[PDB]
């Protein structure tokens, strides 16, 4: 939209040091899971700098242009992930959502963690009620097709067949 | 408007459907509605079911015309407004001042565990100062609604 535009071009031109872009176009992922991820994880739409002080800078470009506004994520506040990306146990060994981002900057993976932290996805929705659902242990699931079951226990979905509407 | 659904199989008992959050409670007070709206927003249009099999069943096949979030009954875990919070809330502001956003509506008891997860993790406060004063206390940490429907949340 026009607010990620405007920050790209802060980027592009040099004027605003420090922006990566947003989160979400800085990793890659199988198609496989396109839905799935864009369904449960709005935090791709994060914008990824490299400081506090260069997020508060382009807040304050944004105000100033009457542009809009959005979210950011400092990479200098993603360093305590730094020990915590490590793959755990998963019911029926469910993949993480995680641990199947491309990313070659450990930075970004930082990001990356922070964004998804330890949501499932699951096959379908009867796997989903399964897998979110233990006794010791609510974990976050998305389906395939986008259902979501979150820790509280709520179930979301319904009108699937639009998901791919022009 | 009601929840409208397509019977996901044969011999459906529709008592498993209880229907939109809006539809299931009676608020004690008209004054605190404006408050109330703001403390669940859209979760007012959240529909309750008994189980998650119910929930799926709905989901899956129950033809449904948007997008819904469902709150089965069996399964919803709420992380509640404790009673120890609520006493260092009411020690700062007043009794008068602070409650918890559930104590404010009636509903059927076989809700209750639907109601706290919408209900019971907010504060309601008479007014800005005592909201602020509530919400962003270093104890308590918690979502906070003024009568007239601002909000401040620490997170």
């Amino acid at each position: 939209g026009k607010v990620l535009d405007a920050i790209i071009q802060e980027k592009k031109s040099g004027r605003i040091p420090g922006i990566y872009g947003r989160l979400g176009d800085l990793g890659a992922i199988d198609e496989k899971y396109d839905i799935a991820i864009s369904s449960c994880c709005h935090a791709l739409d994060y914008i990824v700098v490299d400081s506090i002080d260069t997020a508060q800078e382009c807040v304050n470009f944004l105000k100033k242009h009457n542009i809009g506004i959005a979210t950011f994520i400092g990479l200098d506040k993603m360093t305590v992930w730094a020990k915590k990306m490590s793959k755990i146990q998963t019911p029926e060994n469910t993949p993480r959502l995680f641990d199947l981002v491309k990313v070659k900057n450990e930075e970004i993976r930082q990001a990356f963690y922070f964004a998804l932290r330890d949501t499932l996805v699951a096959n379908n929705l009867d796997q989903a009620t399964r897998v979110a659902y233990q006794r010791d242990r609510r974990w976050r699931v998305v389906t395939l097709q986008g259902q979501i079951i979150e820790q509280s226990g709520t179930m979301s979905g319904g009108l699937e067949h639009h998901h791919h509407h022009h | 408007l009601q929840f409208a659904y397509k019977d996901p199989e044969k011999n459906w008992n529709r008592n498993s459907v209880k229907g939109l959050v809006a539809s299931l409670i009676n608020v004690k007070d008209n004054s605190t509605a404006t408050a109330l709206e703001v403390v669940a927003g859209e979760r007012l249009y959240n529909v309750v079911v008994d189980t998650e099999v119910t929930a799926k069943k709905l989901l899956e096949k129950g033809e449904l015309k948007r997008r819904y979030t469902i709150i089965p009954l069996n399964k919803i875990s709420a992380r509640c407004i404790a009673p120890e919070t609520l006493r260092v809330a009411q020690n700062l502001v007043g009794p008068d001042n602070v409650h918890v956003a559930l104590s404010l509506v009636d509903y059927k008891p076989e809700l209750q565990k639907g109601m706290e997860f919408v209900f019971g993790t907010t504060f309601v406060c008479n007014n800005m100062d005592n909201a602020k004063k509530v919400a962003f206390d270093k104890r308590i940490m918690t979502r906070t609604v003024t009568l007239g429907g601002d909000v401040f949340d620490p997170h």
